[PDB]
């Protein structure tokens, strides 16, 4: 998976 | 008796939490409203019920990320583990954090500011009874341990730091951070009640609960895919839904 929006909130 | 090290890692996660809930706070008048009266059989006002709660999830998982960025030991874990271990716990801490806001004289579970609901308003939610119970159950039996701001905090980083979680790269590392907080909270507990030795097995405990309350919710989720899903995207990619 990309996993994209949970990444999104770990960005900042 | 908490040494001053220990002190501070508790104040500090103490500190975290209430900032990233006020955040939250910010974004209360930005939730779908709960529908205020309205025919019990308005389609629609099912409709509202529903995103509403999705939408507290969204909210909810937002300040998890954003305590979890706060916890000492998580942003120097890899990406990767970062996502595995914020995709097992992320349930689990959604239930702590509901337990956490239980009122056991009223039997009823307030959202933010005052979102308070019962049963029945879960169960108009769209939630089912087989989740509903346990739910409310496991508030119940969190309720009587009476945790506080510190336990709580300290609870959750250590449910973060879980090293068995699927598809966690180095185990070792995070059985490693999760230590100096099981080892906070040992000392926190024994400060708090010194007479009872077995209040910190019984916390420790509760983890043992979450697991299998984390399986009634993959129950609940695949449930509503057989009924109509139309769970946000946030929640369907966390939860693994779809892939
Ligand atoms: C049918 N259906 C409707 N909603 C769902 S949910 O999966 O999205 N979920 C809704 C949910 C999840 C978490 C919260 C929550 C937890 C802590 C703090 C806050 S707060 C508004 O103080 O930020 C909100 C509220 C609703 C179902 C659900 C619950 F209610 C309760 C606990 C866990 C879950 Cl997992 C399925």
């Amino acid at each position: 998976k990309e996993n994209a929006l949970l990444r999104y909130l770990l960005d900042k | 008796q908490l040494t001053a090290a220990q002190e501070l890692m508790i104040q500090q996660l103490v500190a975290a939490q209430l900032q990233s809930n006020k955040r939250s706070f910010s974004d209360q008048p930005k939730v779908t409203p709960w529908p205020l009266g309205a025919d019990p059989q308005s389609r629609d006002a099912r409709q509202q019920r529903f995103a509403h709660f999705t939408e507290l999830a969204i909210i909810s998982v937002q300040e998890i990320v954003d305590f979890a960025k706060q916890v000492p030991g998580f942003l120097q874990l890899g990406r990767e583990d970062q996502i595995a271990l914020l995709k097992a716990s992320t349930i689990e801490i959604m239930l702590l954090e509901t337990a956490r806001r239980y009122n056991h004289e009223t039997e009823s579970i307030t959202f933010l500011k005052d979102f308070t609901y019962s049963k029945d308003d879960f169960h108009r939610a769209g939630l089912q009874v087989e989740f509903i119970n346990p739910i409310f159950e496991f508030s119940r039996a969190m309720s009587s341990l009476g945790l506080d701001d510190a336990e709580y905090a300290l609870l959750i980083a250590i449910n973060i730091f879980s090293a068995d979680r699927p598809n966690v790269q180095e185990p070792g590392r995070v059985e490693a951070l999760q230590q100096p907080y099981v080892e906070a909270l040992l000392s926190y507990t024994r400060i708090k009640r010194p007479q009872d030795q077995l209040r910190f097995p019984r916390m420790l405990m509760k983890l043992v609960s979450l697991r299998t309350l984390s399986s009634v919710h993959s129950e609940q989720v695949f449930a509503l895919r057989l009924a109509d899903a139309a769970l946000p995207p946030l929640l369907s990619e966390i939860w693994d839904v779809h892939e």
